[PDB]
């Protein structure tokens, strides 16, 4: 659940 | 690039050469600052610039000070139209315009009005609109002793104040000061001696900072 | 001296000469010298 | 099948990308005549004015419209390409690094050219200038490089190998990520950011103790209230570069700093409507550079509705 | 002239292109001359440099360094050979070009005026003739140094001067509103030409040298014309009030120029006393605009380093 976009 | 018999190159790279030398010299076209200077009497214009040099034209003046290099340009040697030659000087970064106090009784008309109206036409110029004219009043003992023996009212009618030195000398500074028609983006700066008082090169220094600082807040991105 | 016999002269001078002139005729861009030179 | 995709409603994306679009639209066209004006003596402050106004134009017009494209609406299955993806991370990264530098050193020029104007007469020259404007566009594309060396491809799938589970992300483990974005804040916001203010309280502080000691007539106080005018578009850059590049950066630094033991689902939301705010205030001062340019001195607003109508 | 010669058709709207842009100098282009080779031009900056430009291939042949950065002329040999400017500091240096050093030196830094040097050109390559700011138009021999014969007779500045192309014969315009047409060999003024309210800042001589066009402040340039004594055209017209600053006629004489201080160079038809033409290239005062010898090009100097040739 940690996010991809930077 | 055909590099066209080998000749023309030559002189292409000549002219790159030039280059090199000229933009050098173009920098250093930056880096001296430059100083008019105008005088309708003789308003010890010898003892300024005497005065500057120890620390029948233009007679151009490189002196430094304080590491920096300046120039000053003795103009009022030579006689002709100030119209037509004036704004060759377009570009300077202050006048210097010694006026001498104790012309204020000689008579050829009052010679002190004659130096009014020479400030009048250099300070309301169309291209000085963005330099400042520093002013320096000298001789001020023999206006000491002159003030003492002769009043004042003979120069100015509309004058009735004290017989003193520091009110007549104010007195005539915001005379001179008042005659400023763009007092937003130039300013006359003041100062006073005699043929002694060696912190007068080194206020002109203080003045060229405070036309060199003022001028650089006209164009780098502030006000 | 009778200005009109002189601008006159003027006019004829000029108008003999206004036929080969390199500037208010133009230019072919070959006999030209003044090519814009791409280099 | 399409996990990994966040539910985020139509009104509010709406909203932010019309907020977005309104942003890229007035500052393209802002950056676009500035830029033709400075292309159109000391002139050594309009090569750091052109080069922030090209670098702020070049971020907007590479980042925002692809961002818009791939960012917002069509997520984690993207259509820009591997070199894409990393070409575009290093116009970003070269971008806000280029941005940062000319406010570093726009603000050095303008520190020498008041504070120590005789080393400014000496020292800065257009030639100079012209070799530190490229010195400047090289080291953002050297500090850029390592962008291209931490970015990637990366499937998320079930067994990592669908086309609908594949995302563009930094592919390096997460010490050297953390090494190489704390070394992007630290240099590319704190450096700017204390040297930029620094300098700048320094020259409001000499205009100040020039205009308040003075050392002679103020002048009626017109020139010098205009030169307060001048102190504030001192401030207000200053201030809306710090507003604006310091979110970005922090978000960047807790994408860093949190290794899914923080994360929940609704800071997840929170990170992803975080991210279209700190991107929206990148693209703000974007916009507004050369609005503040603009707008506050009224020559400028004459000539450039002189350059538009 | 115009009222007797409008039978003839106008050459219309004259579209000059900028063909060259010699940039490079780095203050104000106060004067230039075309050589005779119609290739090289000299032209002179406040900054001190003077350049001898490659007109053909835009290419700096020399940069000649002055020893006062003042100069406010110049004018190249009809031989090649030497260059002169004079300026401010009251001394019309003469440079050579054609030295078995290889560079470039002063050949006679020649004296004898307590007044700024205007406007020089070359007789000869051995006689120059100067116009000054003490008011006395100067004709000088450059080996001995010595004025051969200085002109006395105008009451105010002298501002410009220009040859007849014979090398017999020039006219010097003065701040007296009047031109007058001095003499080479009898050293006295054969006619005094006025007709201006005010200065007059520049002059030129028309290819016949039987006219002359004068360079007021108040917009109007005047052809005169030289036995008749009196003025023959009035180039004037509304919405130009800025100064004249140089006149150039062209080889076949129907086509004037002028730079003002309206930014722009104005082209006038000799005959018609239309603006032909506008050559708005700079964005300041047009100083100096130069026709070479054998009609080809036009070259312009103008207060912002810019050096546009024009076709």
């Amino acid at each position: 659940r940690r996010p991809y976009i930077l | 690039g055909c590099t066209l018999s080998a000749e023309d190159k030559a002189a292409v790279e000549r002219s790159k050469m030039i280059d090199r030398n000229l933009r050098e010299d173009g920098e250093k076209a930056a880096r001296e600052v430059k100083l008019l200077l105008l005088g309708a009497g003789e308003s010890g214009k010898s003892t300024i610039v005497k005065q500057m040099k120890i620390i029948t034209g233009i007679v151009e003046t490189h002196f430094t000070f304080k590491d920096l290099h300046f120039k000053m340009f003795d103009v009022g040697g030579q006689r002709s139209e100030r119209k037509k030659w004036i704004h060759c000087f377009e570009g300077v970064t202050a006048i210097i315009f010694c006026v001498a106090l104790s012309d204020y009784d000689l008579v050829l008309m009052n010679r002190m009005h004659e130096s009014m109206k020479l400030f009048d036409s250099i300070c309301n110029n169309k291209w000085f609109t963005d330099t400042s004219i520093i002013l320096f009043l000298n001789k001020k003992d023999l206006f000491e002793e002159k003030i003492k023996k002769s009043p004042l009212t003979i120069c100015y009618p509309e004058y009735a104040g004290s017989n003193t030195y520091e009110e007549a000398a104010a007195y005539i500074q915001c005379q001179f000061e008042d005659l400023n028609k763009r007092k937003d983006t130039k300013e006359i700066y003041t100062h006073f001696t005699c043929a002694t008082d060696t912190k007068n090169v080194q206020f002109v220094f203080d003045a060229v900072t405070d036309v060199i600082i003022k001028n650089n807040l006209k164009d780098c991105g502030l006000f | 001296m009778l200005v009109s016999k002189c601008c006159e002269e003027v006019r004829d001078y000029v108008e003999e000469r206004s036929g080969e002139d390199p500037l208010v005729k133009g230019i072919p861009e070959d006999k030209n010298p003044f090519k814009e030179l791409k280099g | 099948n399409s996990d990994l995709d966040v539910n985020t409603d139509i009104y509010s994306k709406v909203l932010v990308t019309a907020i977005y679009l309104a942003l890229f639209v007035v500052g393209t066209v802002g950056n676009s005549v500035t830029l033709f004006t400075l292309a159109r003596l000391q002139s050594t402050v309009d090569y750091y004015l052109g080069s922030l106004a090209l670098s702020d134009l070049l971020i907007l017009l590479l980042a925002m419209p692809v961002e818009l494209y791939n960012f917002i609406w069509v997520h984690h299955p993207w259509a820009f390409g591997d070199a894409g993806c990393r070409g575009y991370y290093f116009l970003r990264d070269a971008c806000t690094y280029a941005t940062a530098l000319n406010v570093v050193s726009l603000s050095v020029e303008r520190y020498l050219a008041i504070c120590h104007p005789f080393k400014a007469k000496t020292l800065m020259s257009r030639s100079r200038t012209k070799k530190f404007i490229s010195a400047i566009w090289l080291a953002s594309a050297l500090l850029a490089i390592p962008m291209l060396f931490t970015m990637g491809l990366q499937n998320l799938s079930g067994d990592g190998t669908h086309p609908g589970g594949l995302v563009c992300t930094p592919i390096v483990d997460t010490a050297t990520l953390k090494v190489v974005i704390q070394v992007n804040t630290f240099m590319s916001f704190l450096f700017p950011m204390l040297v930029a203010s620094i300098l700048n309280t320094v020259i409001a502080n000499k205009l100040t103790v020039m205009v308040h000691q003075a050392a002679n007539m103020t002048i009626e106080p017109g020139r010098v209230q205009a030169l307060r005018r001048g102190v504030l578009v001192l401030r207000a850059v200053v201030i809306a570069f710090v507003v604006c590049w310091l979110p970005y950066h922090v978000r960047r630094l807790m994408f860093c700093y949190i290794s899914d033991e923080q994360w929940t689902t609704f800071l997840f939301d929170f990170y992803h409507y975080f991210y279209m705010l700190t991107n929206a205030l990148v693209y703000v001062s974007a916009a507004i550079n050369p609005i503040l340019y603009n707008l506050v001195s009224a020559n400028f607003r004459q000539v450039f509705l002189s350059t538009l109508a | 002239l115009s009222q007797i010669t409008n039978n003839i058709d106008p050459v219309g709207r004259i579209q000059m292109r900028t063909r060259r842009t010699l940039r490079g100098h780095l203050a104000k282009i106060y004067a230039m001359h075309w050589g005779t080779d119609s290739r090289l031009l000299v032209s002179a900056s406040q900054d001190g440099k003077l350049i001898i430009w490659d007109s053909y291939t835009t290419n700096k042949v020399h940069a000649i360094p002055l020893r006062s950065s003042w100069v406010m002329t110049c004018a190249y040999a009809p031989s090649g050979n030497y260059v002169a400017c004079g300026g401010l500091d009251n001394i019309c240096s003469i440079y050579n070009l054609k030295t078995r050093e290889g560079n470039v030196r002063v050949s006679r830094e020649l004296a004898g005026h307590t007044g700024y040097l205007s406007c020089c050109r070359f007789l000869d390559d051995n006689q120059i003739v100067t116009s000054s700011g003490d008011t006395t138009c100067a004709l000088w021999d450059i080996e001995t140094g010595q004025q051969t014969t200085t002109f006395t007779g105008h009451t105010g500045d002298v501002m410009s001067l220009s040859l007849a192309p014979d090398t017999r014969l020039f006219v010097s315009g003065a701040c007296d509103a009047s031109a007058k047409l001095w003499d080479v060999r009898e050293g006295m003024c054969r006619q005094t030409f006025t007709g201006h309210e005010s200065d007059i800042n520049a002059i030129c001589f028309f290819p016949n040298g039987n006219a002359f066009a004068t360079g007021s402040d108040d917009a109007t340039c005047r052809l005169f014309d030289l036995r008749a004594d009196q003025e023959l055209m009035t180039y004037s017209h509304d919405n130009i009030i800025c100064g004249i600053t140089s006149v150039s006629f062209s080889k076949s004489g129907r086509l004037l120029l002028a730079g003002y201080d309206d930014f722009n160079c104005n082209v006038w038809d000799a005959l018609k006393a239309d603006r032909a033409g506008v050559l708005a290239g700079h964005d300041n005062r047009v100083s100096c605009l130069g026709v070479t010898d054998d009609g080809m090009a036009v070259a312009t100097g103008s207060w912002d380093s810019f050096l546009k040739i024009w076709n």
